């Protein structure tokens, strides 16, 4: 067994995911600290909880009182943020202008940070809004024993990149709902556009029907604003995980075009794996044959030095273990250089190619009427 | 990747601030020590194949069993594939010392290789046979210079205690 | 989350009567084959480990291109997730044979899968590869035909559960394309 | 010869204009281009969103 | 739904393994019990209507006043209603008999029904009279052997111990 | 520790109920198995050092470079150690065999085990050379009954694949 | 996030060989620049605020519709985040400036950021027009031809490093247009 | 305080790890850049006083309106305390000076100084006044040879940037 259990029961899933990469590691104030690390620590949080929401100075004075409980070390750091989401700050930014299933979603980000895995949890947690409040709402998040066991007293939420994922639909989510780095909650949803002057505008959902109903967030959701591109890991799949940008003028020969390529570039791809299967050693029989005829060609070694041996005879420091069949430089070196060798490999990577411009032109040949064809 | 750059820039963002003096003394530091390691990356990619060479043939002169049993170099495939990790470490030395933190070694070759070195019945001790033969067969004097030497040491030893 | 049992129950709500005769026919079915039941599925999850790590490098080898720079088995952190997502996928198929229902399967795994390959650039034809090289050593293991593994077991007549396994591999492998 | 890089030219003004590729996307100095290549036979035609 | 098969499947996928040889075992005491309960399905199956005339007739042999005034049974169709729910209670115990764990029965019948109750001036202790009829008129030697008996005794009991 | 028991009253205590008609049959399939897994841990507790004696003799006569150098079995003191581990992990295959679950040999021999026998440079093959020769040792027919044997068999396959 | 020399080094490993020459000569021609590199971020680190301050006050009194009802730099509640956001803004480039490379500015702060002015409705035009004046202004600091400020450096030529920052601040504006 | 030293054993500490070559190619920076700041601190500490003349009576230079009314600047005892603050950010520009980040300058004069300013109705464009006549004060070859100067020059900068 590669790995023993989910995010909560052990932490090999953090050591080889995209975990390590991304600046979404746990904040800690470490004993007597000077202001450079509680002003950190608190702005990290301050990111966290409110998604990158913007705090002015006068809504500061509003969390103030617990910013202070925090600098102590009075409060633990699940009690400050306890103290955060009781805010009239936290109410104002979610609870006062939101629809339910949004609101509830943003508790799990902020307090637990991942999204919600099915909609009868999502159902739990509003009937306990209904049970007894607000309040008992973010109590119920902040003492569950999955947030307890995962982050501890100490550390400020983050985004877990736990390798298990209950629902990989549920991970779509987990990156839809974060929209990346320079995102925040009031562009995700359309609060501030809604709202007169930049305020008391109404959450915007969306996802509902895939909480409700077995569905898929879209590749672009989850490719253009996430936390998987913002702790990008600079690959060199030819897959390209960035999704093209749409190109203008699209006409639709264009794209039967493609079409007509993609499924060639699949049979293609189709036909040279069968084959591949038959490969076999064909270079086997040769091999059984130097096998067979090994008493004449084989040959035992001269101990000696340079000097005082007869030519073409080998040393026993000469037994390279990598000389003793004969390979080189070369032969080590030689799957780095496959790519472009290969049939099978260059096909794969051409249907992939293929497929992502497929779906670019998708996106535009759905544009009708007015468009200048070109 | 953990480098100065990357450290200082990031260690700013986390920060909220404008870099200040202190990072710029930092890349000042990094452009100080980048001379001698560069000499090593360059003397590396210099004879690589020859540290291939010695590194492997080491690594079975230490443990012969492999090329004894269906164990781990059953075939002369598996050794071109014992070889070729080797020249993956080497290479990951040469990136991480171009850069000079541990970043690209560690995000490439460190992550997740417990599972996979788990997995594939592969043993770590062979590794270590093979790269503390590459650092017995280093001279200060001689080959890299001195301050190039060092590097080289130290990212090599940070090789040996990732995998041990 | 719904088994054998739960699968009967939800049909004869939506006939909306009680539970009555031939239901519990291939219901008693299940409960007397639940000892092959029981030992494919134990069968399966012993040697587990061994099953995964061949269908990934057996992935490799029929395609050489993943372990070359920039193909998705190339670093070594990508090969770890790599096996480690083979690895839940049999662990959600041995689930499926327990359950003698895919709705665990279905609404744990399955659901939302393609989202998550192509926002990743996982290829896909690459990993239905897998699934199949991982088809075939379950249920070769699953028949007590492995070359390298044959236990001793009562033998008898199992068709219709390795049916059933190649019934849920082909579900994930037809998912994932 | 842009994906991966970034590459500085100079124009037929004597101004420089940098020319790069991030992420399937290729930029000449401050606007994106809209429409890839057009091979015109004395080179390329790129489209462009907005004027420089 | 609650049984022995999703609890066992449920609790290894919340522990991130394979399932382990103590899920076997449960699921070995499930094809142990099976065919007890699955007499008791059977035989319920068999005379529920009469059931529901014992049941309901004893239900307003204990409480009059329900036919009495405007309260819960003003009209014969109330009455009809009272019928109505004692077959869907039946039918939950066939349904949760059948699964084994008291899944279907508990979120189909029990969860939500105290604002239902509540609300609508449905008082439970007229239900209670009619299970505790159901299992006074339990004729366990000649009817439902002896461990079917003890299975729909249970059921029966956890319905009460919900309601009340 | 993992058993039928503490999985299900863990599972009712996490759910807030009583224990229902399910958790009853998980404890009636554990009741079940039972005298089965217990004829094979009352073998096993009658054989051990023959099982330590064989399991270690196998384990160096496959690997035979843990007693040539420094490495692992530099001493016969090592040697004891090794044989001692060997008798820790069969002394764990006992009780989890008794448990029934895979609770005390997972609490006790796996947690943590990687990192150990990664720092002290430990091999895994050696281990899983052993256990291998063990599960062929055993004879169904003669030594043990099927259902005895093959617990045995299922207990020290979750040992493999708990290593490799 | 990568600086010049983690792009040498993916690009090499892109061409899945050592770095060997070549790529570390023009590194060392990074690095024999990298006084210059220095001086021109604290050229940017200091004079910043006011900047920003100057190219937003540019930014509103070349198009007064902002400060008009309605407008996004209306409340001043909005002004403050719209200082807030050039300042950040010049930020990132002052983090491109010293990397080297704009990996940083590109997945940090460049990446979800169209989308973002879209879905609050903030105007994309005035924002590039304030990089556009972030720009100038940064190069004339950068090339102590500023009037208000005229600081001795010892003098030599640097028209590589305004043209490098000139292409993050227009990378920039690109990403918003 | 924020310095070399502190920015990468915080980075390391918060990372888990021992401090890699990054690090101590960072702290050789520190190191390096090490004697021109001290040339610079050295000399502040030299004629401080007459940078407290210089200073403040430019400050005054500026704003007469300080001396005229009630508002901050009504007695010839808060123009002491005025030159007394002056002293204080000099003081941690030798500071700071020394330490070699923007630390103590921040921690102990710029932090909280928002709502100190705002509330005791003290106008920063005062102390701005000031320190931007030191700033322009300055010829560099004859008092602080270069980069000394510079130095000062980026930490008197790094403090109006803080106030403005
Ligand atoms: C794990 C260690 C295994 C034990 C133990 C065992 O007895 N065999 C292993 C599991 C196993 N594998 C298959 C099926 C296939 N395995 C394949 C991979 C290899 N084939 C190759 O050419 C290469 C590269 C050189 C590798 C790594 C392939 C392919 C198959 C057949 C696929 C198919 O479509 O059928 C089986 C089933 C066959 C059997 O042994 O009975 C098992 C049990
Ligand atoms: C010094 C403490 C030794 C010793 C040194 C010698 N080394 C010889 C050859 C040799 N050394 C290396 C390692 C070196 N080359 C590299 O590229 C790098 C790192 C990038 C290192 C550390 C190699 C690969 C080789 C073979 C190629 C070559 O000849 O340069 C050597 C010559 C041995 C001989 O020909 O007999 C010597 C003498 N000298 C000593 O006295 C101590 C033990
Ligand atoms: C049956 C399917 C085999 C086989 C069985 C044989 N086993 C022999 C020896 C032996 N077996 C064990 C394992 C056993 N002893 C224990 O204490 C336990 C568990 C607690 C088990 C499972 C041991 C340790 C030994 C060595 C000590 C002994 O001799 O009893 C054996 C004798 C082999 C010989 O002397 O040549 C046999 C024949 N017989 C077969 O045909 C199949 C393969
Ligand atoms: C001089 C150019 C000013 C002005 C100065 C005044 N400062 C007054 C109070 C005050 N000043 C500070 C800052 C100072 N204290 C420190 O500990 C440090 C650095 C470590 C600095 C730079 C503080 C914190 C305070 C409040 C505490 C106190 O009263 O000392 C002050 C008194 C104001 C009042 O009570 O009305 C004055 C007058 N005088 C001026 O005319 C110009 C603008
Ligand atoms: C050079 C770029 C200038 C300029 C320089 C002059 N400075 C004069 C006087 C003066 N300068 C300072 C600042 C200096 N003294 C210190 O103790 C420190 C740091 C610890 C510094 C940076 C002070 C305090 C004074 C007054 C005391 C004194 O006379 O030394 C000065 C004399 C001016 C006069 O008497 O008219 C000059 C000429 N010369 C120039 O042409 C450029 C603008
Ligand atoms: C609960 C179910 C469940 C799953 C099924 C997985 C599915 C899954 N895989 C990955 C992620 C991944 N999965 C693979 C796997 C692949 N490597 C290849 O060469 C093949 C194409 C393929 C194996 C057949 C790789 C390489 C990654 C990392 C991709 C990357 O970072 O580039 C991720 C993103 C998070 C992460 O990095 O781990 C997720 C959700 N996770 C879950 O929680
Ligand atoms: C970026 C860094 C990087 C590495 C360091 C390697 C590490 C590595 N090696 C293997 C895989 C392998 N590595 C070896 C090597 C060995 N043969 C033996 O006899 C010795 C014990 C040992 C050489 C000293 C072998 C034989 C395999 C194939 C194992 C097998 O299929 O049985 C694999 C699995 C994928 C594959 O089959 O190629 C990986 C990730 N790969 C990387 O991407
Ligand atoms: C608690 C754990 C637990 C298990 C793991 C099983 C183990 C088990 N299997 C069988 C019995 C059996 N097991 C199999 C299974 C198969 N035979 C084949 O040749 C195929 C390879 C394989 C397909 C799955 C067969 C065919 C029988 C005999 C037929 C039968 O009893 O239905 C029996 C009957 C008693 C006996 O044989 O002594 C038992 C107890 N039951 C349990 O209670
Ligand atoms: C599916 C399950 C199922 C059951 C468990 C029974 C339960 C049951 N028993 C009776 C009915 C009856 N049950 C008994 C039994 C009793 N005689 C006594 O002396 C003892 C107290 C007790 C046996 C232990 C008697 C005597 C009657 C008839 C009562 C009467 O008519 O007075 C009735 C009414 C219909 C009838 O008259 O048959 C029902 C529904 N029926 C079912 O369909
Ligand atoms: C409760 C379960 C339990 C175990 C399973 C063991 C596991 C274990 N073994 C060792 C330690 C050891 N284990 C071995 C054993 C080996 N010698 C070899 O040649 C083989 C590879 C291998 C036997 C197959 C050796 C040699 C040491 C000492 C290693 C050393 O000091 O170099 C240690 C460190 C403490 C010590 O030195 O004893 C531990 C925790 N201990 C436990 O508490
Ligand atoms: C830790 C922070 C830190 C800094 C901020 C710099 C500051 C600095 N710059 C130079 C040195 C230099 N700086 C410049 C820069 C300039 N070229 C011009 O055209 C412009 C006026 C200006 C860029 C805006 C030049 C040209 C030199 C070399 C001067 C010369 O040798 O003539 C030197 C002397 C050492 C050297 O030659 O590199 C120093 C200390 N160094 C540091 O360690
Ligand atoms: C890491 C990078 C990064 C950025 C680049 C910014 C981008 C950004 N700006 C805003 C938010 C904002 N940005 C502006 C700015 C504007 N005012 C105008 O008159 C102009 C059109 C424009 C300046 C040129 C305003 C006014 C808001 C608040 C909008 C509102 O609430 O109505 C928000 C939403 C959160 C908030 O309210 O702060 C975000 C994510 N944030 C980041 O984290
Ligand atoms: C309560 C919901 C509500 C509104 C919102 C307004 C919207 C509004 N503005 C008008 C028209 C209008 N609006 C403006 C622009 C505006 N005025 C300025 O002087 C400046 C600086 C402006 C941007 C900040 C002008 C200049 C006019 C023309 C009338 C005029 O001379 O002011 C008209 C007249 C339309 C017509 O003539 O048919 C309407 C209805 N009216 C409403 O009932
Ligand atoms: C009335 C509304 C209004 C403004 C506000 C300004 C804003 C402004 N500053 C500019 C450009 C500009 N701004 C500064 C910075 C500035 N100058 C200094 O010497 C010091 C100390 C500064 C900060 C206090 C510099 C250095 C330049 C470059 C031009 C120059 O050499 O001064 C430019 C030219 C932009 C371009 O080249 O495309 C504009 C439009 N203009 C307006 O019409």
């Amino acid at each position: 067994r590669v790995l023993d259990g989910l995010d909560t029961v052990t932490q090999d899933s953090y050591s080889f995911s995209r975990y390590v990469l991304g600046p979404f590691q746990p904040s800690v104030l470490n004993a007597n600290s000077s202001e450079y690390e509680r002003e950190i620590a608190i702005r990290a949080a301050y990111r966290h909880v409110f998604g990158n929401a913007y705090i002015m100075e006068e809504e500061l004075a509003e969390v103030e009182v617990t910013a202070s409980q925090y600098k102590l070390g009075n409060l633990t750091a699940k009690e400050f943020i306890r103290a955060l989401a009781k805010s009239s700050a936290y109410k104002t930014r979610f609870f006062e202008g939101a629809s339910q299933y949004r609101f509830v979603e943003l508790n799990f980000m902020h307090l637990l940070g991942r999204a919600p895995d099915t909609q009868e949890e999502v159902a739990t947690h509003m009937n306990i809004y209904h049970a007894k409040g607000f309040d008992a709402e973010i109590d119920s998040y902040i003492d569950s024993e999955e947030y307890d066991s995962v982050f501890g007293d100490y550390n400020v939420p983050f985004l877990r990149f736990r390798g298990a994922y209950t629902p990989c639909d549920s991970f779509n989510k987990q990156c839809a709902l974060k929209g990346g780095w320079a995102n925040s909650d009031k562009a995700m949803g359309g609060a501030a556009l809604s709202g007169y002057n930049g305020s008391d505008g109404r959450q915007m959902c969306d996802r509902i029907s895939a909480y409700v109903t077995s569905d898929t967030t879209d590749y672009e959701s989850v490719a253009g604003n996430s936390p998987l591109l913002t702790t990008s890991p600079n690959w060199l799949a030819y897959p390209d995980p960035a999704i093209a940008p749409t190109p203008a003028f699209i006409s639709p020969q264009e794209v039967r075009e493609a079409r007509a390529r993609v499924e060639k570039l699949r049979e293609a791809y189709n036909e040279e794996i069968a084959k591949t299967q038959a490969r076999k050693n064909a270079m086997a029989p040769f091999r059984a044959m130097v096998e067979d005829m090994a008493p004449m060609l084989d040959r035992g070694v001269t101990f000696g030095d340079p000097m005082l041996v007869h030519p073409e005879a080998k040393l026993p420091e000469n037994e390279s273990a990598l000389a003793d069949l004969g390979g080189k430089s070369s032969d080590y070196k030689r799957f780095w250089s496959t790519m472009e060798t290969n049939t099978v490999s260059r096909l794969e990577r051409d249907l992939e190619e293929a497929k992502a411009e497929l779906r670019v032109l998708e996106k535009g040949v759905d544009a009708l009427t007015p468009m200048s064809t070109s | 990747m953990k480098s100065v750059i990357t450290t200082t820039i990031s260690a700013a963002d986390a920060a909220g601030r404008f870099p200040s003096s202190s990072d710029l003394e930092s890349i000042q530091g990094n452009i100080q020590r980048a001379s001698a390691r560069l000499e090593a990356a360059e003397k590396l990619s210099g004879n690589h194949e020859a540290v291939v060479k010695e590194a492997g043939d080491a690594c079975f002169a230490k443990y012969s069993y492999l090329k004894n049993s269906g164990e781990a170099g059953d075939s002369q495939e598996k050794i071109n594939k014992c070889y070729r990790d080797v020249d993956h470490y080497m290479r990951l030395i040469n990136y991480s010392l171009v850069v000079g933190g541990t970043g690209p070694l560690d995000e490439w070759g460190i992550a997740g290789s417990r599972e996979v070195y788990r997995t594939l019945n592969l043993p770590g001790s062979a590794y270590i046979a093979s790269f503390t033969f590459t650092r017995d067969r280093l001279c200060v004097p001689r080959d890299m210079s001195s301050q190039a030497g060092v590097e080289f040491v130290a990212a090599l030893d940070y090789v040996i205690n990732s995998l041990s | 989350m719904l088994d054998a049992f739960s699968r009967v129950v939800v049909n004869s709500d939506s006939k909306a009567a009680y539970v009555g005769g031939s239901d519990l026919q291939s219901l008693k079915t299940f409960i007397s084959d639940g000892n092959k039941r029981l030992d494919a599925v134990n069968c399966i999850v012993s040697n587990a480990s061994c099953i995964v790590s061949d269908a990934i490098s057996g992935m490799i080898c029929e395609n050489p291109g993943l372990i070359a720079p920039g193909g998705n088995c190339y670093t070594n952190r990508r090969m770890a997730a790599c096996l480690r997502d083979g690895e839940i996928i049999l662990r959600y198929v041995s689930y499926a044979l327990l359950a003698g229902d895919s709705s665990v399967l279905d609404d744990r795994c399955l659901n939302g899968l393609k989202e998550t390959y192509i926002a990743l650039g996982v290829p896909t034809a690459s990993t239905s590869r897998a699934v199949s090289i991982m088809k075939a050593a379950s249920t070769a293991f699953i028949m007590n035909t492995a070359s390298g593994r044959k236990i001793e077991i009562a033998a008898g007549d199992c068709q219709a559960l390795q049916s059933e396994a190649a019934a849920y591999f082909d579900k994930v492998g037809s998912a994932v394309d | 010869d842009v994906v991966g890089k970034s590459v500085t030219v100079e124009t037929m003004g004597g101004d420089e204009v940098t020319i790069s590729c991030m992420k399937r996307k290729l930029v000449v100095g401050s606007s994106a281009v809209i429409r890839k290549d057009v091979s015109c036979s004395n080179g390329v035609i790129h489209v462009i969103k907005s004027v420089l």
